[PDB]
């Protein structure tokens, strides 16, 4: 049980993941955060009004903000990396470091252990001392974030690098010690304490998919201690943080979230997390920091959040006064002073709209287009700084109205994030989104995302009947890489190095694995399903046009689809009777006579009735799926069945799974 | 932790008690001082069964509370023993349960205690003359 | 000249207000115990107002209803950490100001809340607005402005309490 | 029994059909004391299921 | 707030089928109700009614004022009944035959007695606390909701009827005085201002009106379901109160439609009412679910991010001073093509390209939009979208032409407004009548409701586009009454069939009935001497029963379906009779309407069906 | 009859005293009436009932 | 002379502390016991002792 009352200070800007600090300072802290434009700043909220210090000039987007020191000393210097280089201030307006760490592309994360400095990139990481490269490494996989494990309570420097494919490796100089192994894609990772726990050393991630963990990285191996894997709390970790808000004694987890939650979860079983309180946003937070910011001698959380909001969850009440008829005067002040602003900002902009109208914007979309796992169904997230106004669907939580006419939604009132979902069938590879704010011009901005013609995964069992194909002749490895990602969904565009490459995927609507192998000139591409091997060799049929069977595999793949359709069938067969029971249950009170039988559904009513308004979609998507692999089976002997289908679904219709076998392997 | 009383460690002392009644007269959990908390921290108690009934005093630092054990006279509590002029019951060496555990404490609960475990009690026949326990 | 008279809630200790509430010449670091009959000047929202102390224990909150009817000006006071003996202090106005002498003088009357600081609290008011009480209008005041020790909110109801005089 | 018409499943006691003691007056049921004057629309109490009507 | 008080009642509350009354005179009571046909009373312990029939309409009011009880109404698609809980017994149990789709309960214009007022195919009516018929008249379509609202200030209070032909009528005693075209079925009306009333739709649109225009209006998912006006903050003006399909109950303002306060619940919202439960003198909010929870209620910083979105358009504006000539002009055609739809042609007098068009009209397209997709190697300057409206309303389309170049990420998008005219179609028997002057006027109404002896002749054998014609016309010219001379021989000889027809369909259900009753008392028989056999263990004569038990439920099954097919047809021809009384008023404009309609009652009740002609040929 | 079948006494009870309204001296309505009050089990007004279909008749076997 | 908060449980386990001038609450808890005890130490009006179906050891302090 806790309470924070939400405080709002300063609007700045949009901003990046984690772009927000606090300076050390018993009394208030002060506030630093960077702007997508350069403009980084800090303020200290002496009393309501931001008193703000050193407000640089505008630049490059600013894409990391860190705060650190050289030897003991309470760390102050606070670096930035704005387009390929890194700029460092003091606890004021003094720039004295601009390393220029000349690159190509940019800066996606940093970390500053005194004079050493981990810098990542798009794929490259380096660690430099005093602008003198001494490590290089070069993923095959984007980098999410860099941490070292503290030099001063340790020996060696140990850092660890965040691939986008689920992995941490924990390298030193320039090669991977090992590789640990996480659910998700890590997005955030700090040492769960202002010195890196307790016992020796231990690091905490959280993941893309909304997970947390402490992974403890021995010298050789490491030791998970617990994981937050959640089920109704999706959202990707943008931020984490430690410090002790509850004032228990021992610090607490300040965890963020890209759905606005912000989280604190407490360690009362001594060993383990427990949640105390959550609250949304209606925006994506970027950062997250404890101590106080505003009124000292009490504890708040500061909270960045993505258009720039910079908001406090505080400790202490908000009805410091309460006399007569009443309605507290602070809500007067601010009421005037966005009064007054208002009225001159209008006299402005009018008459500037008068002069560009008898005279006659781009702006940022944090998508993320991610797969959710317990579905088949991707969810589309769209932000933007304003409030939308509309957003096209073109192809080939959420409060908006659909757009159906190509799916147009209008987002009501003065909301920033939408979330769509998206479902694609195994086949069908090619979609738009045009997204409008509400800003004067009322410009559009189009983006295009990608349905592939399966999650990747890091292993699989070779003990399943593989449908192996192989692809032979006159390739350039990368323009066969260049294929494989136009066909697989989370495969690294930069064609990794080796000329020989494996990946690992899986099926997500049912677990088989699609096992793939190639070389410079040479693939092989393992299977469980016969579906998939089929639209593999379609699709790279049609790229190249461009520029075998285990006998018991389609019995493998009946037997996984069997209970799916049972589950369906007998959901349809209940809720058929459910109403009908229901009308029997208001009289006589069901004390002797209901058959034990419908007693069994006439409590779970209510779920077997919601779950049947999702049913038919999942019934018409395995017939769909039964009959691609019937079609496909036959397809690869060198038949053209495409006319048995209908007894086919009169089969599935009746549904005897021996007779449905039956008519696979004869006709 | 299953109680059947209750009881008040301190009538004027900073801290507690309680009292274990879980199956076949066990008095073992009986939950203790650093009243502030009173927590896990439960003073040994070596009673035979359960204390039915609780009780506490002024003279003495409480230590008049009873153990009113089932079949048995209370008991006055000092700590890891008794305190009984004539009729209230005998110490806290479990008089019906050493029995059972006293020769034929053999193994856990299950019959590969005494039903399949007849090595440690076919040579041990101590509780003399079963009719307590 | 102008006394003024807290109670508080039973089982408490919360009455450790009046040294913080009275000046920097003579500051207490002690916990100061709401024993009453205290006699100091203290320089308050108004002007150098005087004061009157007390003991609420259920089986002690009787000497507080022995100097009830009288008083210059007047206090209000309650315990926002109080999750069941708060119950009780519903009652103590009504033993308080329903007392024909306290009724008799329009001077100040408001009951105000406490320990902010705490991680328990409620509405500002407390005492005549939070807990159903808001009917205590014919009373010639309101209370407002409490932390827990830290010093604040003492010219909070001001206005209606201190600077009403 | 196996017709139900009456819109009030409990009404008020006092207006629906659904003196001396039986220490005097002799009785058929529970109540119902005997009366004068039998009619063939006489239904003096009804029953409670058809298991007791039957029985 | 806080909710004043709370309870959970293990019945399924139908949405609409909720009120308050106090039925022991002074002590209120709540009505809702329930799956299976019964209707619960929930005194402060449940109580159930055995309405043994699927419930449509429920109210409760004051039907006869010399008592203080509240009488609780229940309709159903063929029944009406008024029920007085305390001392059950029926007031008034009338069989309708048009249905109860909605009712209401309390005073008209001029009629010193509270009407219980219904709604049913396409004829309202009205009953007094013994269930004499008081008031009838006729609609459009289908009934949906019904209201008691002082339109036009005078003190006593028309009636707002909410047709499934997407309109707003309002009903006086006799006269109708207004019709306002909403853009889905109506199902909520409330009033509680002097002439302001609340309205909702089937899209899920919440609004509020004037006398004959729109203060606010909002759009969402999650259509609601119970609309009532309350004082929440009172502040002395009551606001809105709604109760969503998923839970949410948002007091919004009668003021542009600002919501004030806000609550949740676990499943939809059936009703919300007034009513002052726990006896306090005054009223309170009660919010009553679908799955039975009912909770009672006794009566920042956006701005900020305005001033950013200004600073932002001054930032473009000085960035200024994917990218587009500036003199960039939309300009719009309408047109009709045969050979189907009304054509609107979108081009730019540039070099310019309509990436796409997002058209956004209310009641014209299925779901509010059109987009029109072209594909990259189909762009062109002009871009073509068909329209085809489903009735003749004028209807305003605000066009959103994504103007950009061929290869863009990002491009402008030009608003505009283009109504489509009432007789947006109809590319360039019969009713007569005269019109007042100017034949150039007449010219002018042609050319401003078309896309293109004072005696008007119109030659078309559909009834309600003649009817549509001569309304709008009498609306153009300024013409407050009309008598017309029109033939439909076609139309009426089916609607003479349609009543020949009648009668016969109701032997056929009468016979039926009684056949049915007779098997019914068979099987009740049966049940007992079944039951009879297995109390004294003679299994040979039990299963004898069953089998007979089994046999009469065959026929009577196969009797059920022929007198569900007799009965749907029935009701089919009974609203193509009021459809056809109201087409022949609808023909009318002003007091020349009303005759016609009690004439054609007045013709149906004598079965003089040539004179009933006569009155719907010349009136 | 029939309104004693939907179990409505204070119903018929009415049309009862409607019906002697119109007829002003009936003795079957009289002793309709005075057969509900005892069906209802208050024979303080069925004797009333009775007794006013005596005055009516003075021969009725079942009064 | 004296009684400060004089508790008491209830059938459906209601915690009903009651003030010696007023009631204190009436809430929807687990089950109660057959004694109980104000074993404060720090001051406490509460008991926090606790007893339920499930063996929990409460210490919650709300002619």
């Amino acid at each position: 049980d806790l309470n924070l009352n939400r405080a709002d200070y300063l609007q700045v800007g949009v901003t990046s993941q984690k772009t927000m600090k606090l300076l050390p300072a018993r009394a208030t802290q002060k506030v630093v955060v960077g702007d997508h434009d350069g403009i980084v700043m800090c303020f200290g909220m002496k009393k309501g009004e931001a008193v703000t210090v050193f407000k640089t000039l505008p630049g490059q987007k600013i894409a990391r903000l860190e705060l650190g020191g050289a030897l003991n000393t309470p760390q102050e210097k606070i670096f930035i990396a704005a387009g390929s280089e890194i700029r460092g201030f003091t606890k004021r307006g003094k720039q004295f470091l601009s390393f220029e760490t000349n690159l190509t592309e940019s800066i996606k994360a940093m970390h500053i252990s005194g004079s050493d400095l981990f810098l990542s990139a798009s794929y490259i990481y380096n660690h430099y001392c005093d602008c003198k490269d001494q490590h290089y490494y070069l993923s095959g996989d984007k980098i999410n974030d860099v941490i070292c494990l503290p030099v001063e309570r340790l020996l060696r420097e140990v850092p660890v690098l965040a691939c986008q494919d689920r992995v941490l490796r924990v390298l030193q100089g320039s090669d991977v010690t090992y590789e640990i192994e996480v659910p998700g894609p890590p997005t955030v990772l700090a040492l769960h304490n202002g010195n890196g726990g307790d016992s020796g050393e231990d690091l905490l991630f959280g993941t893309s998919d909304g997970k947390l963990g402490l992974i403890q990285i021995t010298t050789s191996k490491p030791i998970h201690k617990w994981e937050i894997r959640n089920e109704k709390k999706r959202g990707g970790i943008l931020c984490v943080d430690s410090f002790d808000i509850v004032g228990d004694g021992v610090k607490d987890l300040l965890v963020g979230r890209d759905d606005g939650m912000v989280e604190v979860y407490g360690f009362d079983n001594a060993n383990e997390p427990v949640l105390r309180f959550d609250h949304t946003l209606s925006e994506s937070v970027t950062s997250i920091q404890g101590g106080c910011v505003g009124k000292d001698g009490y504890d708040e959380i500061v909270v960045s959040t993505y258009s720039g909001w910079i908001t406090g969850l505080t400790t202490e009440p908000v009805h410091k006064e309460s006399g007569p008829g009443e309605e507290n005067q602070e809500m007067q002040n601010k009421i005037s002073s966005l009064r007054s602003e208002l009225e001159q900002l209008q006299y402005k902009v009018l008459q500037e709209r008068e002069k560009y109208q008898q005279s006659s914007p781009s702006f940022s979309v944090n998508d993320k287009f991610t797969l959710n796992k317990d579905d088949a169904s991707y969810s589309l997230i769209l932000e933007v700084q304003t409030a939308i106004d509309n957003v096209l669907i073109q192809s080939d939580k959420n409060s908006a109205v659909v757009s159906f006419s190509l799916a147009t939604y209008r987002c009501q009132a003065n909301t920033t994030r939408l979330e769509l979902k998206i479902r694609s069938i195994e086949g069908q590879y090619g979609l738009q989104a045009y997204v409008t704010p509400r800003i004067q011009p009322k410009t559009c901005q189009v983006r295009q995302y990608h349905i592939k013609p399966h999650q990747r995964t890091h292993f699989i069992d070779h003990d399943r009947p593989m449908n192996t194909l192989t692809l032979t002749g006159q390739f350039s490895f990368s323009e066969l890489h260049s294929w494989v990602v136009f066909c697989m969904p989370e495969v690294p565009e930069k064609p990794p190095a080796g000329e020989c490459v494996t990946f690992y995927f899986q099926n997500t609507f049912l677990d088989t694995q699609l096992e793939s192998t190639y070389r410079k000139g040479e693939g092989v591409f393992k299977s469980d399903n016969i579906s998939t091997i089929s639209i593999l060799k379609d699709v790279l049929s049609k790229e190249a046009t461009k520029r075998e069977i285990n006998e018991v595999s389609v019995k493998h793949t009946l037997k996984l689809i069997h209970p799916k359709l049972e589950y369906q069938l007998l959901l349809a067969k209940k809720v058929q009777l459910i109403d009908a029971l229901k009308e029997l249950q208001v009289h006589e009170g069901n004390t002797n006579f209901l058959i034990p039988e419908y007693r069994c559904i006439l409590e779970e009513a209510d779920h077997l009735q919601e779950e049947y308004k999702k049913q038919p979609a999942h019934l018409e998507r395995l017939y769909g799926m039964i009959t691609d692999l019937f079609i496909d089976k036959f397809k690869f002997k060198g038949t053209n069945v495409k006319t048995k289908v209908p007894l086919l679904l009169e089969i599935l219709d009746s549904y005897d799974q021996n007779a449905l076998i039956a008519f696979f392997d004869a006709a | 932790a299953c109680l059947a009383l209750a009881d008040f460690h301190g009538d004027g002392e900073y801290k507690l008690a309680m009292g274990d009644l879980g199956p076949d007269g066990r008095q073992p959990r009986l939950k203790v001082l650093k009243g502030h908390t009173l927590v896990s921290q439960k003073p040994l108690p070596d009673l035979p069964a359960a204390a039915v009934t609780f009780l506490m005093a002024s003279h003495e630092p409480r230590t008049p509370a009873l153990a009113i054990a089932s079949g048995p006279c209370v008991y006055v509590y000092k700590n890891l023993k008794p305190y009984f002029k004539f009729s209230l019951p005998s110490l806290p060496t479990n008089p019906l349960e050493q029995d059972l555990w006293n020769q034929a404490k053999e193994d856990q609960i299950d019959p590969l205690t005494l039903k399949e475990m007849l090595e440690g009690i076919r040579e041990k026949a101590e509780v003399p003359l079963s009719v307590q326990s | 000249e102008v006394h003024v008279l807290c109670l508080g809630l039973d089982n408490s200790g919360k009455t450790t207000i009046i040294n913080k509430l009275k000046p920097s010449n003579a500051q207490s670091q002690d916990i100061v115990p709401t024993i009453g009959f205290s006699i100091q000047k203290f320089k308050s929202s108004s002007l150098s107002f005087t004061v009157f102390d007390m003991s609420g224990q259920g089986r002690y909150r009787n000497l507080w209803e022995h100097y009830y009817k009288e008083g210059q000006a007047i206090i209000f006071v309650i315990d926002s950490s109080d999750k069941l003996r708060m119950v009780v202090a519903k009652e103590e106005l009504r033993t308080l100001l329903n007392h024909p002498d306290i009724k008799h003088r329009r001077i100040p009357i408001l009951f105000f809340a406490n320990k902010m600081d705490l991680r328990d609290a409620l509405t500002s008011v407390k005492v005549s607005q939070l807990l159903c009480l808001e009917d205590i209008k014919d009373k010639p005041w309101h209370i407002c402005a409490s932390d827990a020790i830290k010093g604040e909110g003492l010219q909070e109801g001001v206005d209606w309490l201190q600077d009403q005089i | 029994i196996l017709d139900e018409n009456a819109i009030a499943q409990v009404p008020r006691p006092g207006t629906s059909l659904k003196g001396p003691s039986p220490a005097v007056r002799p009785v058929t049921q529970a109540g119902r004391p005997i009366t004068g004057f039998l009619r063939p629309s006489t239904q003096s109490g009804r029953p409670g299921t058809i298991e007791q009507a039957i029985k | 707030l806080q909710p004043v008080f709370t309870l959970k009642l293990r019945h399924k509350i139908s949405p609409r089928m909720v009120a308050v009354g106090r039925y022991d005179g002074t002590h209120p009571c709540l009505a809702a109700a329930t799956q299976a046909g019964k209707v619960f009373i929930h005194n402060p312990d449940v109580s159930l009614l055995n309405i043994n029939q699927t419930v449509s309409c429920l109210t409760a009011g004051v039907l006869n004022p010399e008592l203080g009880y509240d009488a609780l109404l229940v309709g159903t698609q063929t029944n009406l009944l008024a029920y007085d809980v305390y001392n059950n017994s029926d007031l008034f149990y009338r069989e309708v035959a048009d249905g109860a789709s909605a009712i209401v309960l309390g005073t008209l214009g001029d009629i010193t007695s509270p009407l219980a007022i219904i709604g049913g195919n396409c004829a309202l009516q009205g009953f007094n606390h013994e269930g004499n018929d008081l008031f009838w008249t006729v609609t459009g379509d289908n009934v949906h909701s019904l209201a008691l609202c002082d339109f036009d200030g005078d003190g006593k209070k028309e009636l707002l009827v909410g047709s499934e032909d997407f309109d707003i009528r309002v009903f006086k005693e006799d006269e109708i005085v207004a019709e306002m075209s909403e853009t889905e079925i109506i199902t909520s009306l409330c009033p509680m201002y002097g002439s302001r009333f609340g309205y909702a739709l089937s899209n899920g649109t919440v609004g509020v009106y004037d006398k004959t225009a729109r203060y606010w209006r909002i759009k969402s998912k999650n259509q609601a379901m119970s609309i009532h006006a309350f004082d929440l903050n009172s502040d002395g003006v009551c606001e809105l109160i709604t109760g969503w399909s998923n839970g949410k109950v948002d007091a919004r303002s009668d003021r542009t439609g600002e919501v004030i306060f806000k609550d949740n619940f676990s499943s939809a919202i059936a009703g919300v009412v007034e009513g002052d439960y726990r006896m306090e003198g005054c009223q309170q909010l009660i919010c009553c679910s679908v799955d039975g929870e009912i909770r009672g209620y006794l009566p920042i910083r956006e701005l900020s991010q305005k001033k950013q979105n200004l600073l932002l358009e001054l930032r473009n504006y000085e960035e200024n001073a994917g990218v587009i000539p500036a003199n960039t002009k939309h300009h719009t055609a309408l047109s009709v093509s045969l050979g189907a739809h009304a054509e609107l042609c979108i081009s730019t007098s540039n070099d310019t390209i309509i990436r796409a068009v997002l058209i956004f009209a209310e009641g014209v397209f299925a779901g509010e939009s059109h987009v029109v997709h072209p594909s990259v190697h189909h762009l062109s300057s002009s871009v073509r979208i068909p329209i085809t409206p489903p009735k003749d309303i004028p209807v305003d389309l605000h066009l959103k032409t994504f103007v950009g170049y061929r290869s863009s990420t990002q491009f402008h998008v030009f608003e505009l407004t283009r109504q489509l005219p009432r007789f947006s179609m109809y590319a360039l028997s019969y009713v007569n009548f005269i019109i007042a002057e100017r034949a150039q006027r007449v010219v002018m109404w042609l050319n401003q409701n078309f896309l293109l002896s004072g005696e008007i002749t119109v030659n078309t054998d559909d009834i309600d586009l003649a009817g549509d014609i001569i309304q709008s016309m009498a609306s153009f010219f300024a013409i407050e009454d009309l008598q017309v001379e029109a033939d439909f021989p076609v139309y009426f000889e089916e609607l003479r069939k349609v009543l020949v027809k009648v009668d016969e369909y109701h032997s056929v259900h009468q016979k039926l009935s009684a056949d049915m009753a007779d098997n019914s008392n068979l099987i009740r028989s049966l049940l007992v001497q079944a039951e009879d056999a297995r109390l004294m263990r003679d299994m040979k004569t039990m299963k004898n029963r069953y089998k007979e038990l089994y046999d009469l439920n065959k026929d009577l099954l196969n009797g059920y379906k022929i007198r569900c097919n007799n009965h749907t047809e029935l009701l089919g021809s009974l609203k193509a009779v009021n459809q056809a009384i109201q087409r022949a008023g609808h023909l009318r404009v002003g007091k020349p309407k009303n005759q016609v309609i009690t004439a054609c009652r007045d013709a149906i009740r004598s079965n003089n069906i040539n004179m009933l002609f006569r009155i719907m040929r010349v009136g | 009859k029939v309104y004693i079948s939907l179990d409505q006494p204070l119903t018929a009870l009415n049309l009862f005293k409607q019906g002697l309204d119109k007829f002003p001296g009936e003795v079957t309505l009289l002793c309709g009436i005075a057969r509900i009050y005892e069906e209802m089990n208050n024979i303080s007004s069925a004797t009333e009932y009775y007794k006013e279909v005596l005055k009516q008749d003075n021969t009725h076997v079942e009064a | 002379r004296g009684l400060q908060a004089v508790m008491a449980a209830l059938a459906n386990e209601e915690v009903r502390i009651y003030h010696d001038k007023v009631l204190l609450n009436v809430i929807r808890t687990p089950e109660a016991v057959t004694s109980l005890c104000f074993g404060r130490y720090g001051r406490e009006d509460n008991t926090l002792i606790m007893t339920t179906l499930g063996g929990g050891l409460i210490i919650k302090i709300l002619k």
